[PDB]
RNA sequence: UUUACUUUGAAAAAAUUAGAGUGUUCAAAGCAGGCGGCUCGAAUAUAUUAGCAUGGAAUAAUAGAAUAGGACGU
RNA sequence: UCUGGUUGAUCCUGCCAGUUCAUAUGCUUGUCUCAAAGAUUAAGCCAUGCAUGUCUAAGUAUAAGCAAUUUAUACAGUGAAACUGCGAAUGGCUCAUUAAAUCAGUUAUCGUUUAUUUGAUAGUUCCUUUACUACAUGGUAUAACUGUGGUAAUUCUAGAGCUAAUACAUGCUAAUCUCGACCCUUUGGAAGAGAUGUAUUUAUUAGAAAUGUCUUCGGACUCUUUGAUGAUUCAUAAUAACUUUUCGAAUCGCAUGGCCUUGUGCUGGCGAUGGUUCAUUCAAAUUUCUGCCCUAUCAACUUUCGAUGGUAGGAUAGUGGCCUACCAUGGUUUCAACGGGUAACGGGGAAUAAGGGUUCGAUUCCGGAGAGGGAGCCUGAGAAACGGCUACCA
């Protein structure tokens, strides 16, 4: 969890050392809203992750998508691919068409290539990241 | 000439955009204010709509908290001992946000002495890492504050599982 | 999760209502009443037969004259696909349930609503897709045709001067080729 | 651009105003106000084009500068000013009142009203919320702020205005079974009884409405006005009654 | 079961297009109110795709603890 | 697309001959209504004139202005000049650039700024030099103006002398509310115990079997005590400090009412302009999904000099590789990436057609971009402005 040049910690959650009533550090958690479950992994783990919907600082607000995870080889964002038929007019016929979505995943999510993903709009990310991953299948 | 424009960038695929328009007001950028240790120097700038921001052009002291304590005092800041960004900024005593600090500890060693009258022991009973730091005569502190925006150089003092992580990386 | 365990709370609705000073009554049981119905678009029939249930029992609490507010806001709720099987299914068990309670001419007020239900449910097109081979459905409302019970619960309460509501859709029909 | 607007030309101006297209090149800009600018109707073209009293912009600056015009009780001297939905216009010299209601066609129409309902108007609750030092308030439709409301008001309910004071006389609550009058959409001027509102979360919300030849149509939540009870409304309507 | 598909409903500025009324002297046009309550008057419509709500029994994909099993040890 | 020929006479396949719009141009051209006006891919170059200023009773007049007067006693009618304020970021023009860019429809801001309009909103009583302006502070100050001047020349200005404010800069003046013993039993009195703005930065905290007794039959006796969203570290509140630190009316017109212990005493009407924060409105910046012509004899591209992502900081009005430091090695692509061409601004629309299609759309509305070409800025709520400024190219 410490693993990096800076102190990871939830922004302005403090955890008092003179009481010491836990032994646990104390964790802010979120429901994302729209009958999204918290998993508790986010409740009940150690990491620190400002862009998860369930303990970040993010909120799940416009489209909500669905995809199929084609990549997971970048730290904590994946890509899914999202699939359609797109309609032709002239000769009343169909077209396969695809686009790729870069996702953010919390990592109170596992997701393999191939298993699909309910994926939830948010704040710009980094350049290319809009959406974060609210449930996987 | 700071721009923060994204279309001067390459496009996901690895495209190059040609030029939409001309550089506009509304996405621009200044100069950083390097905020240094020494007497007071802060500017004014005015900034998108009438509103204004303060520079730290320089700046020897802020108010500091103890949070387990629940107490703030202002402090003077003696200098940058850490910094996770770049170790250049430490070098210069360059201070901004997240910056670990060295600050004076009188006040909050005043402040202790009279409240709990020791230099009731239950409650007195403090960390021995921050006890020996105010043997020391000097606190590590983490700055709170974005001196380049506010003008402040506010901060706090590291105890607990933080203070640990500081002192293995110092 | 518990919707169905919280539907009888519409039939305490209406009961402390109906102690209220009437122009109270004018002004809660329209809202609660409506609240039912819609109820019923949901598409559990476990579900639908609870919100059945429960329109039974504020059937018999109040009187006739409230079954055709009731009936003009079932057509309104219910009117497309299953839904209109629904409307038929629900229509009979309300006149079924309120057997014991209603007086002689009780339905006459709403006696050219219910024939249109029965009719448009026997030769209608909703009697035509209960008669489907090609139309398979698990619904019992669809599969079960009730219009035959509610002709005879209406013939037992209708005033003879108005007996000619029932015989005029059947002269309709009967012009044309059958 | 580089900054805002200040022209409006008459092809772009709200259908409703009902503007000759050859008159001019320009049409009445409204100015910032209680309401929007396209769900507004501006002083100029009630007083010209509604009611002809002023044969043109000149004449309507004439009266409106004499002190002959109230706007929900206050005197207006801005040409453009943004009337709107619910507002009381009063002509004191000719002993008039108006409150500006769509009809079935949605345009605003010229409701004559008495000096008794000219003493009010209704407000749909925009927004509760409590501001400083812990007051709470609630703003409606036409941007009024309101502290201490009654604790009951919620969203989209209609409170009663005394104009006088601007304080809420009482307070209608969004349920099934009220009156409502749509104020948006293809049915705009509609009036009908709330039947169903279908609630979608992170969506728009959709209401079923039932008018009383028991034909039903589905807006949006946002397009509708709760004005009183079935069979009761808290304001004279227009001629139609909302049918059709 | 879900999707595709299909039905209905919102949405898709005005002008332009189609359509209704109206002796601009006719016409191209422009235009919304008349009589002293009259049940009088543009009634209006139009848009492939994408997103939203909704009714569907076929068709094409997609799913099932579907019609499964029951012997041993210290 | 049809018509007539090629045979002694037919059918099929071929040959021959005849069969609106756009540009340029020729001749003619009386009357009514109506209406437009591009083009050398030359977004090539421009003489001259005009196209942006603005004053109410209500910011500032001893103009040595004009005119009045019961012929003036601080001023007072009207008012050039100048200061102050606001606008000049709208409008009008053009289509050069631009190929997921603009644009169209559809979303988001729980991701930010917003002059103005509309609605709300700020008694902090006291706190030692009271050695005390609030019946009201300063030049820490000037323009116009007067006068002395430089230059061939410009909406160039220097030295000297004056004088205002809603300019600039300073700075003040016996309250209210909780309980309340005691009396008294209400229209109560009050010994006393307590409490006390905003704005800025940070840290911390909150924001979740009384089923009885009496009573006059009424009612009283004990307890409750934030709200919203699908969703928040939300609204709001509290504690401790912090600040080159804010605000908390030294402003203006009209008028002369009310109390008296008769003092130019106290009080007091209808307005203007300002001012803190919130809401609203006019907006703005970003933003989600889907959708573009030709080219594969363009198959790999991006990443050294940010390309994809993580952590932290800086900057921004604010999210974000927007930039920096340190880390990973990612991102797109035969479902055509990347590169090339475009006599490529996009759309509403126009033409044709029986239908499918195909062509046109600089051009009255909407959106974008530009002001000879690159680049950078001041002011301001708002501009990377060009009938604003600074450089370089021509
Ligand atoms: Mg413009
Ligand atoms: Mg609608
Ligand atoms: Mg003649
Ligand atoms: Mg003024
Ligand atoms: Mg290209
Ligand atoms: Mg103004
Ligand atoms: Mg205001
Ligand atoms: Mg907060
Ligand atoms: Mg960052
Ligand atoms: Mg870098
Ligand atoms: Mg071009
Ligand atoms: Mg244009
Ligand atoms: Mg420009
Ligand atoms: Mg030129
Ligand atoms: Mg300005
Ligand atoms: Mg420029
Ligand atoms: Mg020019
Ligand atoms: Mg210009």
């Amino acid at each position: 969890v410490q693993s990096e040049r800076a102190f990871q910690k939830q922004p302005h959650i403090f955890n008092n050392p003179k009481v010491k009533t836990s032994k646990r550090t104390k964790r802010w958690y979120k429901n994302a809203g729209l009958g999204f479950k918290t998993p508790k992994t986010a409740i009940e783990g150690s990491y620190i992750d400002k862009k998860c919907p369930f303990t970040g600082l993010v909120s799940i607000r416009g489209k909500i998508l669905t995809g199929t995870v084609v990549s997971t080889k970048m730290h904590r964002t994946i890509v899914i691919r999202r699939a359609y038929l797109h309609y032709i007019p002239k000769y009343n016929r169909y077209e396969k068409r695809h686009k790729n979505v870069p996702v953010h995943v919390s990592p109170a999510f596992r997701v393999q290539v191939g298993d699909i993903v309910t994926v939830g709009q948010c704040r710009p990310i980094s350049k290319t990241v809009r959406f974060n991953v609210v449930k996987v299948s | 000439g700071i721009s923060r424009d994204s279309r001067h960038k390459r496009s996901a695929t690895g495209a190059k955009r040609a030029q939409f328009r001309k550089k506009r007001k509304f996405e621009l950028g200044r100069q950083p204010a390097n905020t240094k240790i020494g007497a007071k120097r802060i500017h004014s700038v005015r900034t998108r709509g009438g509103n204004k921001k303060y520079r730290a052009l320089r700046i020897e002291t802020g108010n500091f908290s103890w949070a387990s304590e629940g107490i703030s005092k202002k402090t003077r800041i003696a200098g940058v001992v850490y910094h996770p960004s770049n170790n250049e900024l430490v070098r210069t005593n360059t201070l901004t946000k997240a910056a670990i600090v060295q600050i004076d500890a009188t006040p909050f060693r005043q402040w202790f002495e009279a409240h709990y009258g020791q230099t009731r022991a239950a409650s007195a009973k403090i960390e021995s890492s921050v006890e020996s730091q105010f043997s020391a005569g000097r606190l590590y502190a983490c700055i709170s504050s974005r001196p380049g925006q506010s003008g402040r150089c506010d901060g706090y003092i590291l105890e607990g599982e933080e203070l640990a992580f500081y002192l293995r990386r110092l | 999760e518990t919707i169905i365990e919280r539907m009888p709370i519409a039939e305490a609705l209406v009961n402390i209502v109906l102690g209220l000073t009437n122009d109270d009554i004018t002004n809660f049981l329209p809202s609660i009443l409506t609240n039912i119905c819609q109820v019923l678009r949901s598409k559990s029939e476990e579900l639908r037969d609870a919100v059945r249930v429960t329109l039974g029992k504020i059937s018999i609490i109040l009187g006739a004259e409230y079954l055709v507010f009731v009936i003009k806001e079932l057509m309104a709720t219910l009117k497309r696909g299953s839904q209109i099987h629904v409307l038929s299914y629900t229509v009979h068990y309300i006149l079924k349930s309120m057997h014991g309670v209603l007086k002689h001419s009780d339905l006459d007020t709403s006696s050219s609503m219910i024939v249109k239900i029965i009719m448009e449910n026997i030769f209608g097109f909703a009697g035509e897709e209960k008669d489907s081979e090609n139309y398979h459905t698990k619904v019992k409302e669809i599969k079960s045709n009730k219009s035959y019970d509610a002709g005879e619960i209406l013939a037992s309460n209708i005033s003879l001067t108005e007996f000619g509501t029932l015989l005029s859709p059947v002269k309709a029909l009967l012009m044309v080729r059958i | 651009a580089r900054g805002p607007k200040k022209h409006l030309k008459r092809l772009a101006a709200p259908h409703h105003w009902l503007l000759d297209k050859l008159s001019g090149c320009y049409a009445p800009r409204p100015s910032a106000g209680p309401h929007k600018l396209r769900e507004s109707l501006p002083l100029i073209v009630f007083l010209r084009n509604r009611l002809k009293y002023a044969l043109n912009g000149r004449e309507v600056k004439a009266i409106l500068m004499q002190r002959h015009v109230k706007v929900d009780g206050k005197v207006r001297t801005d040409t453009t000013y943004p009337a709107g939905f619910m507002d009381v216009i009063t002509l004191d010299a000719t002993n008039e009142n108006f409150r500006l209601v769509y009809d079935v066609k949605g345009r605003f129409a010229v409701h004559r009203i008495t000096d008794e309902e000219a003493s009010y108007k209704l407000g749909k609750v925009k927004k509760v919320q409590l501001g400083k030092k812990g007051v709470p308030y609630v703003v409606t439709h036409d941007g009024r702020t309101i502290r201490y409301p009654d604790p009951n008001i919620k969203v989209n309910d209609t409170v009663k205005i005394d104009l006088a004071s601007g304080k809420i006389t009482d307070f209608i609550k969004f349920d099934a079974g009220k009156l409502v009058y749509v104020t948006g959409g293809r049915n705009l001027g509609r009036i009908g009884t709330i039947v169903h509102k279908e609630r979608h979360d992170g969506g728009f919300d959709l209401v079923h409405i039932k008018d009383s030849l028991d034909n039903t149509f589905v807006t949006r939540l946002n397009n509708v006005f709760v004005i009183g009870e079935q069979g009761k409304p808290y304001i004279s309507l227009p001629k139609g009654k909302g049918i059709k």
